[PDB]
């Protein structure tokens, strides 16, 4: 990342939830 | 066309809806997430989440794999901190064949020896892939700065524990936290006699069952990252409390994240605080956690490492601002607008509304429709808000950073 | 036989006692341990301690090695927080020889790129081995967890940081810190009249040069070890001080460890306090740290991971006896009489005396005789140490614990 | 460590020294 376009939406604000599959990656 | 709820005697709540739609979706919604966990068995939900394929008493780990696969199916895993939800997706015809999994799967693994073993490695490979997102880092040491007990939890196992996950551990967890009492099964795309049908036969699972305690606390990382991340929160308010719907309302007047396409965000208070001195790449939103028995309610930044100590002061100092007043009625009509357009953008899926009615089944024991949670966010009151400001400038703070942390200050620095 | 002492015009400190011994000891200590790396040079003075036989302007890499081998040497480096110390040892005949190495590695490394590049991976072991004793962890953390900036340091460099230390870095790190006014040139076995010769020519580095902030904390790290350690500690007082020998003086009342062997340390405070209940494996030792500008005391304990409550408290409450005034002559005449003893024991043998001649050279700038220390050990008031006692109680604290933490408690439990 | 005698005297009160050598191991 070199720009604040691309850093911003990164500032977290879901706390988180680990989802893992069958056959789609996990996230 | 409406959600059909009902709840057994035994606890077990059923919600479904008949959509006709060419896809079905079922959740099987459990508390059994990562504040269950106690400091002997750590790490074992996360394993859990990893086992869903192998061997049941019903179905073996090949035919879970294969026979889902068959019919282009889907079984996925989810956990946070207070739940755990196993998803099967496919075309409706073959629901029957991805129920009978589902069912085998919660209700009946048998976590062989060899195949547990087998799985260890994977906590490490999971565990390394998430922790690629540097977010994680600075959440998960939050919450274990924030709280001594459950919430504390990570999600992800400890490395002391990967390897040493027993299969007697994955059998307790399931026995004891996978009870009729403490599921919900939710149903999109079928008929809502067949979710009865099928919960009081196959999830008759006798009933096998501390408040977390938020405490405070700081933790840091030292790395060379160049970019520092923070979070700062205070103790918040429980789901269902109407102070929830406050705090709510005050992140999104202080901003939670971007509406356009490399945006200015005119409109987040957080983000113009900073950049009314700080001109490089940044980043801020307000964070909002709510669990059952607590929550956590701050900001988090992203910063150079040089400039930490000064972006992390102008974020802060923009919610004392609220905290002290300072908050129009324009403003928090956007913020209430948001919320609301953002909370019904968020059940606009089959996915989104899965999670909602799940979500709400297991948290209160009813469904609230769209239209009334509106009317709640509505009913905040702007003293509401700078009072949810107010409690977190004067509450005791924890605080979790990540990076080259040499000009990122301590709590007691303010 | 008796020491002399010079301080150059540009402050290298000279001491040497000609006894006339088959064996010759060099050191020259060096104001440049950990607390003087900042937070981007974390870990160089690990890999600078590591890297002693790389090859210098005068002598290679391998002619270091052969050269000390072959007459039976040694060349060793320590650190703590503050110093560092390059010893070498050989038979009189020979000083000559390992004086040129000495001056060698200190005074013209090279840090070639391609032997620092290849000596990285050693940081790993060293690192690794140390980790080995559970101490290490509690005893590292702890200056994390007390201090903000210098003495927070760890002696074993990081892991973000293996692979990554340069030779610019070691460059600078000697450059900067490796100065005539920051070195004590120490002598055992050999004339002083040839030291200051020594010292003129060859230690003639151009002096090229925070107070360590105390802020008080607590870092828990979880594993299943089954045995809890856990350190306490508040400030202290910084050597020089008379508080400081009332400190040590608190640390003998209270008992720093085992007289006898297989011993039930009928004289411990601290040992006999935890005792009194709990009737299975444990050890207690009152902890004490004196840096330049600061120090910790407390009490160190392992106990049972389930009886850590139960062990720190009974320890935490001895110290409070202590500090509400229970404390008899006769327990300070056997502290005092201890720590005399064990000073003068400390430095029986070449290698304690040394260190001790070495390490007030660059603290105070002089000599203090043993009698004079005994002295100022006999001039502590039984007053004084019920003060130290009462400034731990009293004081902000800071804690490390490792183990199964379970029912090991923060430090807002008291 | 399976005993009371055999663990005393592992309460640590030196504030910690790293020390490595040439031909001597590392402690």
């Amino acid at each position: 990342v070199l720009c604040r376009e691309s850093l911003r939406g990164q500032a977290a604000g879901r706390p988180l939830v680990a989802s893992v599959s069958l056959n789609v990656p996990a996230s | 066309q409406d959600l059909e709820f009902t709840r057994l005697p035994n606890g077990l709540v059923i919600a479904s809806l008949e959509n006709y739609a060419p896809a079905s979706r079922i959740g099987l919604f459990i508390k059994a997430g990562s504040r269950y966990e106690n400091s002997n068995n750590l790490g074992t939900s996360h394993l859990l989440r990893l086992a869903s394929s192998l061997t049941t008493k019903g179905a073996s780990s090949f035919k879970i794999t294969r026979g889902i696969e068959a019919v282009g199916g889907k079984l996925s895993v989810t956990s946070t901190r207070e739940n755990m939800a196993y998803t099967v997706e496919c075309l409706r015809d073959d629901v029957d064949i991805l129920m009978e999994f589902l069912l085998n799967v919660t209700t009946a693994p048998e976590f062989r020896r060899w195949e547990v073993a087998a799985l260890q490695p994977q906590l490490r490979i999971d565990k390394a892939v998430a922790l690629q997102n540097p977010q994680a880092h600075v959440i998960e040491n939050l919450h274990a700065a924030a709280y001594r007990n459950a919430l504390a939890n990570s999600l992800y196992c400890p490395d002391y524990r990967i390897g040493k996950v027993t299969p007697v551990e994955l059998h307790d967890y399931v026995q004891n936290h996978f009870t009729s009492a403490r599921m919900a099964l939710i149903g999109l795309g079928v008929s809502h006699p067949v979710l009865k049908q099928v919960a009081e036969q196959f999830l008759n699972i006798r009933g096998g069952l501390a408040k977390a305690k938020y405490h405070g606390g700081e933790i840091r990382e030292q790395n060379g990252d160049s970019l520092v991340h923070a979070a700062l929160v205070a103790e918040s308010a429980a789901i269902g409390s109407a102070e929830a719907n406050a705090f709510s309302v005050l992140q999104h007047v202080l901003g939670a994240g971007p509406h356009v396409k490399r945006g200015s965000n005119a409109t987040s208070s957080l983000y113009q605080a900073v950049a009314k001195g700080v001109h490089q790449p940044f980043d801020v939103s307000a964070f909002n956690a709510s669990y059952s028995d607590s929550g956590l309610f701050g900001f988090y930044t992203i910063s150079q490492a040089a400039s930490a100590g000064d972006v992390i002061k102008a974020a802060y100092n923009q919610v004392k601002t609220i905290a002290q007043g300072n908050l129009s009625n324009p403003d928090v009509q956007a913020a209430k607008n948001k919320l609301k357009a953002g909370y019904l953008m968020s059940v606009e899926s089959s996915e989104g509304f899965l999670d909602e009615v799940g979500s709400q089944a297991l948290a209160a024991g009813s469904y609230t429709p769209p239209s009334t949670v509106l009317q709640q966010i509505d009913a905040v009151a702007d003293a509401d808000v700078i009072n949810a400001a107010k409690k977190f400038v004067s509450g005791r703070k924890s605080m979790a950073a990540s990076g080259n942390l040499g000009h990122t200050p301590f709590i007691d620095e303010l």
